[PDB]
């Protein structure tokens, strides 16, 4: 067996393998998640849309369970392992406690799984960051973000990927109680956040939504194009 | 090499003789040419021919330390030859890679970088002759560095006959030599 | 016997070079055409009238031997002809020095009064009398062939307007090489010296050399361009010697901007002509460490470095104090790609069926060099077909040439 | 504007006057290295050209019959010839020794004046003649380091009386080592500014030369010229260029450079006493230095320039933010806490970048937010290129 | 690199242990004070964005009803140490039907530190030290007790210990304010005073955590209303 310390402390006290894994996240597609009142929203930039690419197979928004889904940013191959590992534990938790997994628990397990790979012999850290969204058993919307180090935090709205810093700056200024008053307004906030880094427009936006007591719903391109027209229309009257 | 002659003409002859064609077209004048093919295919033959026909001074940069006294007493950097190149503009600077890292390809980068936008005098073209194009550095293969890459495939049956006709003219030939058969008897041969 | 004791402190020449000499007229303030400037200028004029009258009176009763044209005519007689060119080896005294002729023979000669004693340093070229070898002048060394090569005589035609999408990159480079020279007051009022060094790093073709070309276009300082591969020399020590000499020329032509393009090529490329292996390159690197930030005080010399492989550089080379700013040059996005295409097709004569939007997605990893090469080759296709209008087919065949094959 | 006409009239008259003044005064030209005519003692120069005859530089080789009253001197006149000559009547017999340079005439080649030993012009320029503008007050967080450096390289020269009385032989060498930007050369520049003895700056890359035996030769002439002075200081910046440890890699790997280090080691502590030279070595890679060079008697003191602590980083922040137009309530203690392991060079960049965020915003005063953004840009954003993580292993 | 994890410096220092100690200086500042009336634990959340929920940043962890832990450095690494502490506790209760002493709990977690190796180690063995300093605080037979743990596995009882980024500054202030015979309210107030002076942000009831373990009472997480009561003074 390969038993070698891949992740070791730098003399300054940094785990460089963790930091390098976080750099791979910054090279991934921008994923934006906004937690509303009665709906949770995940928006993922589709990078480059080749007309010969089956959009069904390449999907950065995946459902761990009937009430929890996450969008990632980083190495696509690494994320799928985390998603499958979380999906297996989603069913293990359900068979044991006879209750669907809370958004904290699946975020905690994924983060703990990430940290284990930063302190185990022969394993490099996972180079992906996850935007976990869902609803608890009491109906409270919850949005969580994990990073390759293994730390997890709850966010009202957050962005991961190449344009995370600009979008999070945008989300800091526009995320208000009024902006999440209705489901449509919550959807428009993600598109406004995504359009700050997405250049062409709604063609490179993949938006998926989850409502309380409902499964994850992927928005069709026409629905997204319908929303983009509304922001474009609303831009004129504000000028 | 009729195709190769036309390709090198639009890149080395047209910018020198007619700079207005490129200005009207709105494109930068070519400055770097790469002739690649098997040895003995005529890369140096064509590069010398263009310099002879466009009245461009032909400078061969082999990196030899024997000719270093003529380039300059400094000899610290290869761009010191540009002083002699500017004095004889239009000039064609030719390096042939015989084939550590290649010094001819290294000299390409130093000359091409100067010719990019840091050279005031125009009509200073540069040529490299190489055996293979997949061994080149990624810096040379980067678009915008070499303005045109010209291939010199080994002569086919008809091209070998043309080469055979050219060189046999320098001999006392009996009438009726079937040079076509002799060309057929040399498959996969160079010039 | 006792050794002679020099009265001059040190053995080096005066640091000041190329001054106004006796014409160092004072900076009369303000420049506005008012009375006190007229009053100030009159005082300068008055003392000149006093100076003119006094000097004329002395020379009027000066002996015929002692005249301004006679003494200069005499000076040639003491110098004689020819004037042998030697090398200053050591300054024994104020009027005594050891010089060596071109034949390698040293002579202990006397330095005459009319020689500029402040220009005398060991290793300098001196003019010696043919007979007595006495120092009778200092030959202003002509510009070295190495000096001419670094110096960019004519500013490149590429301006900041010809750069598309690098708004932040352009802004950062200005505060370190342009703003300190054009507007030094901003730094002085803030109490900070300008950012010392700058390095431009990113994928190939992203515009690193182009921004330096834009910098060289709009600069009043001397621009010296050196490729990193030029610092690899054929003999031991000449690598460090060339780096030492490159920054000496920068100090002479102060203020100056030194552009060490392709800095990573000093280590990422190994050549058999370089006698010492990686060890000689390391010594060259250490010499460059001293020049960027070392013991010697640095004048108004700004250093710009460019590299597509910044991970291969010695971290001590690009440390703060040596290279303060590390400007990244990312691959162009959709907005920048359209700007680059419009930049390189502005002088073109495009056809109505040519759309730049389709050419934007020619490749996912499209750089500015690829865009310019696509356009340049596309025009070459039109030149082959004897046309001035570039069609979509010309651009279509352009992509399959530069991007593929 | 009413004086624009009168300005140009007096400006043109002035410009005509300097051109007129320079006509009689002279001083036009200088390309042949001509001094201004106010310094022309042509009467003395004509006498100098006749009374003072030129002298050829020669080296004495052997003194024959020095005991007797007819001592013959064999001289080597560079590339000219070799002659057996006698001393002039104006020079004492005891003033010329074997192996020393002398001045000889062109007629009988009799030795006329003893001369200083030949020294490479490159080595001569290696001595510092303009002191740097850095004082010990410009170095923060290096208190204990600075006292140790001064008490070896500054105190014995300044106050030698307190060492001879107690029979004390002070250390004659200090090695400054630490990660880049920690202040090794900055402290050396402070030493040169304060020192009154001769200071020679040597860069290890300057001792690497094309031919075989040059680096050792330049070291020999370096200490030979240093010994011609009562007290001297030699600074070896980046000693690791030539100070690497000796090794045998089959081929001649670094054999020539090792000889340069061996010669330097011989001068520091060999058969002959070094003299009154106190050497100062600075390197960021002390692990590569030869064990014999890292030995007391050659490098007696090993002053380590480690990364500054919280108190030290606060001190460096005050030094570099002394002339800044900062706000009233800049929390420099907080800023020092935001960069745990950061060199003094990074702190200087943080101060410079902090004023850059304010200059960008067209603000004449830098707020605390600018320093906060400066730390993020320098300490955090530029941490990818940081030399600290790799160089703490070497030190 | 060439160096292994279990390598000794020429000065006798374990390289990876010292490097993990430097990681604490990058973490948030945590203050723990031992008082005869109880042990107070304070820590700064270090909010980096308004959108992040401060409630999610749990830097004070209930080890048991009678012992709590404050963490600084790498928060992700402390989860393994905390889980073992919460497992070692309730294992002493399972076998001895009593609450484990705070010293024993810290000792058990300390043994986890330094159990890292490259070769000749179990597949589940760790590769690097835990770059987190813990501040265990609770009540036992010996009354209230505060213990400080470091990535070196060295645990020691401390009357008032401050760990984190401002450990040097807060410890000096702690010595100027700590006396053996004071009340817990003063200990809570003094910790908030020291924290407020060292935080980058402005101290309020949402960017800090305060925990007290009093005799008789259990481990208690200070709420926003309780935090506002003591912050309103200073
Ligand atoms: N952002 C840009 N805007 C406009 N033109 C650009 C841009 N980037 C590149 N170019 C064009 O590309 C040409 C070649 O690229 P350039 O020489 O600047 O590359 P570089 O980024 O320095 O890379 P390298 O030296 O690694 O190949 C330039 O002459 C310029 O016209
Ligand atoms: N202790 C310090 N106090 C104040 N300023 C400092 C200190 N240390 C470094 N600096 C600043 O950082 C700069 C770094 O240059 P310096 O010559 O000190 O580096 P160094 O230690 O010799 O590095 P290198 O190993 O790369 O040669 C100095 O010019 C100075 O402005
Ligand atoms: N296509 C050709 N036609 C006529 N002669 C040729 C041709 N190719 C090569 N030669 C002959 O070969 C000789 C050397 O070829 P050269 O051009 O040096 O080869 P390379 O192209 O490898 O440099 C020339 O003297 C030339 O006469
Ligand atoms: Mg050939
Ligand atoms: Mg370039
Ligand atoms: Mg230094």
């Amino acid at each position: 067996s390969y038993d070698r310390a891949i992740t070791v402390f730098s003399p300054d006290g940094h785990l460089f393998q963790v930091e390098y894994a976080q750099e791979a996240v910054k090279k991934g597609s921008t994923a934006v998640g906004v937690r509303g009142r009665d709906i949770v929203v995940l928006g993922v930039e589709k990078k480059s849309v080749a007309k010969l690419q089956d959009e069904r197979t390449v999907r950065k928004i995946c459902a761990l369970d009937d009430n929890v889904c996450m969008a990632f940013a980083g190495l696509t191959a690494d994320a799928r392992i985390v998603i499958n590992r979380a999906r297996v534990e989603c069913q293990s938790h359900r068979l044991t406690v006879e209750d669907p997994v809370t958004v904290e628990y699946i975020t905690r397990y994924i983060a703990s799984l990430k940290q284990r790979y930063t302190q185990s012999n022969g394993r490099r850290p996972f180079g992906i960051s996850a935007l976990i969204v869902g609803f608890d058993f009491d109906g409270t919307p919850r949005l969580y973000q994990t990073d390759p180090s293994g730390t997890y935090h709850a966010w009202k709205a957050n962005a991961i990927g190449r344009g995370a810093k600009s979008v999070r700056e945008f989300l800091e200024k526009n995320y208000t109680d009024e902006a999440i008053e209705t489901d449509d307004l919550t959807i428009k906030l993600v598109i406004k956040a995504l359009l700050e880094v997405v250049q062409s427009g709604g063609k490179n936006i993949e938006l998926a939504v989850m409502r309380r007591d409902q499964s994850l719903k992927i928005l069709n391109p026409e629905e997204i194009e319908k929303y983009v027209a509304e922001i474009e229309k609303e831009k004129e009257e504000n000028e | 090499l009729d195709k190769q002659i036309k390709e090198i003409k639009e890149v080395i002859e047209l910018p020198v003789k007619h700079p207005e064609l490129f200005e009207a077209l709105g494109i930068a004048q070519p400055k770097g040419v790469l002739l690649y093919g098997p040895p003995g295919t005529g890369k140096t033959l064509l590069a010398r021919a263009v310099a002879h026909h466009t009245d461009c001074t032909f400078i061969r940069v082999s990196g030899s330390e024997l000719v270093q006294k003529f380039i300059g007493e400094g000899a610290r950097m290869v761009r010191e030859l540009f002083v002699m190149a500017r004095e004889h503009a239009p000039s064609i600077i030719f390096m042939d890679e015989i084939d550590g890292d290649s010094e001819v390809q290294r000299t390409m980068l130093e000359l091409l970088n100067q010719l990019d936008g840091f050279e005031a005098t125009k009509n200073i073209k540069v040529i490299m002759a190489t055996n293979r194009i997949d061994i080149l550095d990624s810096a040379l293969l980067r678009p915008g560095r070499i303005d045109r890459k010209i291939e010199f495939p080994p002569p086919n049956e008809e091209a070998r006959l043309d080469i055979l006709k050219i060189h046999s003219r320098k001999m006392n030939l009996t009438r009726g030599i079937n040079l076509r058969k002799i060309a057929e008897l040399m498959p996969g041969a160079s010039g | 016997y006792e050794p002679p004791v020099p009265t001059r402190v040190g053995k080096k020449k005066k640091k000041t070079k190329g001054p106004d000499a006796a014409s160092k007229l004072p900076l009369v303030t303000p420049h506005t055409q008012c009375r006190l400037k007229l009053l100030k200028l009159e005082r300068i004029k008055d003392y000149l009238l006093m100076e003119e009258e006094f000097i004329r009176n002395q020379e009027q009763m000066k002996p015929l031997e002692e005249k301004q044209e006679e003494e200069r005519s005499k000076v040639d007689d003491l110098r004689g002809t020819p004037m042998s060119v030697g090398t200053l080896e050591e300054i024994i005294d104020d009027n005594h020095a050891i010089v060596s002729t071109s034949v390698g023979s040293e002579h202990y000669v006397s330095i005459l009064s009319f020689v500029d004693k402040d220009l005398l340093e060991p290793g300098c070229s001196v003019l010696l009398n043919h007979k007595v070898h006495a120092v009778i002048g200092v030959l202003m060394d002509d510009t070295d062939p190495l000096v001419t090569v670094m110096k960019v005589e004519k500013a490149p035609q590429e301006t900041y307007a010809d750069i598309g999408g690098l708004d932040n990159q352009i802004q950062e480079i200005k505060e370190s090489v342009e703003l300190p020279l054009t507007h030094p007051e901003y730094y002085e009022e803030m109490g900070i010296k300008p950012p010392k060094g700058v390095i431009l790093y990113g994928p190939p073709g992203t515009g690193k050399t182009l921004l330096a070309k834009a910098v060289a276009n709009q600069t009043s300082a001397t621009f010296l361009r050196v490729v990193g591969s030029e610092l690899i020399q054929k003999y031991l020590g000449d690598g460090p010697k060339l780096v030492r000499e490159l920054f000496r020329v920068a100090e002479e032509h102060a203020p100056s901007i030194v552009f060490i393009d392709e800095i990573d090529a000093i280590g990422t490329k190994r050549y058999d002509s370089n006698s010492g292996g990686e060890r000689e390159i390391q010594r060259t690197m250490l010499e460059l460490l001293n020049q960027l930030d070392g013991f010697d005080s640095r004048g108004d010399v700004k250093v710009i470095m460019a590299t597509n492989r910044i991970e291969t550089l010695d971290p001590a080379l690009i440390r703060p104090g040596r290279i303060d700013r590390k400007i990244e040059f990312p691959l162009p996005d959709e907005k920048t790609k359209k700007r680059i295409f419009q930049i390189h097709t502005s002088r073109m004569t495009l056809a109505d069926d040519v759309t730049l939007d389709d050419l934007i997605m020619a490749k996912d990893d499209l750089s500015g060099a690829d865009i310019k090469a696509i356009c340049t080759e596309a025009g070459l296709m039109a030149l082959r077909e004897r046309r001035m209008k570039v069609t979509n087919e010309d651009f279509k065949k352009s992509k399959e040439n530069v991007l593929y094959k | 504007s009413t004086y624009s006409r009168q300005i140009k009239q007096v400006e043109d008259d002035i410009q005509q006057l300097l051109k007129k003044i320079n006509e009689l005064t002279g001083i036009k030209e200088s390309d042949t290295g001509l001094a201004p005519p106010a310094l022309w003692d042509l009467a003395a120069d004509k006498q100098t050209l006749q009374s003072e005859q030129p002298l050829q530089v020669a080296r004495c080789t052997k003194i024959i019959n020095a005991d007797s009253e007819d001592p013959k001197y064999i001289i080597n006149v560079k590339q000219f010839a070799k002659f057996v000559v006698d001393l002039s009547d104006q020079v004492a017999p005891t003033d010329i020794e074997e192996g020393m340079r002398v001045g000889v005439d062109r007629n009988k080649y009799q030795i006329h004046i003893p001369l200083p030993p030949k020294i490479d012009p490159t080595v001569t320029m290696m001595q510092v003649e303009e002191k740097p503008d850095v004082t010990y007050s410009d170095v923060g967080g290096c208190k204990e380091q600075i006292e140790k450096l001064r008490e070896v390289v500054e105190t014995p020269l300044l106050h030698p009386e307190r060492f001879v009385n107690l029979g004390i032989e002070p250390p004659k060498g200090v090695l400054l080592f630490g990660p880049p930007g920690t202040g090794k050369t900055l402290c050396a520049r402070a030493v040169a500014n304060r020192t009154d003895a001769c200071f020679i700056r040597v860069i290890g890359s300057e001792l690497v030369q094309k031919y075989v035996g040059e680096g050792a030769r330049m070291v020999r002439e370096l200490f030979e010229m240093a010994r011609t002075k009562k007290a001297c200081l030699i600074f070896f910046d980046e000693i690791d260029a030539i100070g690497g440890a000796r090794f045998d890699d089959g081929a001649g790997g670094d054999n020539e450079v090792q000889r340069t280090m061996l010669e330097l080691i011989n001068q520091l502590d060999g058969f002959d006493p070094r003299g009154n030279i106190k050497v100062l070595m600075a390197t960021n890679r002390p692990d590569t230095l030869d064990p014999a060079l890292m030995r007391p008697g050659r490098l007696d003191r090993k002053i380590e320039f480690s990364l500054p602590d919280l108190e030290g980083r606060t001190h460096i922040f005050k030094i570099h933010a002394r002339s800044m137009s900062v706000e009233r309530d800049i929390r420099f203690e907080l800023l020092a806490r935001l960069c745990p392991n950061s060199t003094g060079a990074e702190i200087r960049s943080v101060c410079t970048e902090a004023g850059m965020f304010a200059i960008r915003a067209r603000r004449k005063i830098a707020t605390e937010k600018d320093f906060l953004e400066a730390v993020n840009k320098v300490i955090k954003s530029y941490a990818k290129f940081s030399a600290t993580p790799r160089y703490m292993t070497y030190n | 690199y060439d160096r292994g994890v279990n390598t000794f410096s020429p000065e006798g220092r374990l390289f990876q242990v010292e490097y993990a100690i430097e990681a604490i200086k990058l973490g948030s500042t945590a203050i723990g004070i031992q008082t005869s009336e109880g042990v107070c634990l304070a820590v700064e959340k270090r909010i980096t964005s308004p959108l992040m929920e401060p409630s999610s940043i749990e830097k004070i962890v209930e080890i048991d009803a009678h012992i709590g832990c404050a963490m600084s450095g790498l928060i992700a690494d402390a989860k393994t140490l905390i889980d073992k502490a919460r497992v070692e506790t309730q294992n002493h209760w399972f076998t001895y039907n009593e609450t484990m002493t705070v010293e024993s709990v810290t000792q058990a977690v300390s043994n986890l530190a330094l159990q890292f190796g490259e070769e000749d180690a179990d597949p589940g063995a760790m590769s690097r030290p835990f770059g987190v300093a813990l501040l265990f605080g609770g009540v036992d037979e010996k009354g209230p007790q505060l213990f400080h743990m470091d990535p070196s596995g060295t645990f020691v009882q401390c009357d008032a210990r401050a760990i984190g980024s401002a450990s040097e500054g807060a410890q000096s202030s702690l010595q100027e304010v700590y006396h053996k015979s004071m009340t817990l309210k003063e200990a809570i107030k003094s910790s908030l005073i020291i924290l407020k002076q060292v935080m980058e942000e402005k101290l309020n009831a949402t960017n800090i955590e305060l925990a007290t373990v009093q005799p008789g009472q259990n481990f208690h997480m200070f709420t926003k209303e309780e935090l506002e009561e003591v912050i309103k003074d200073i």
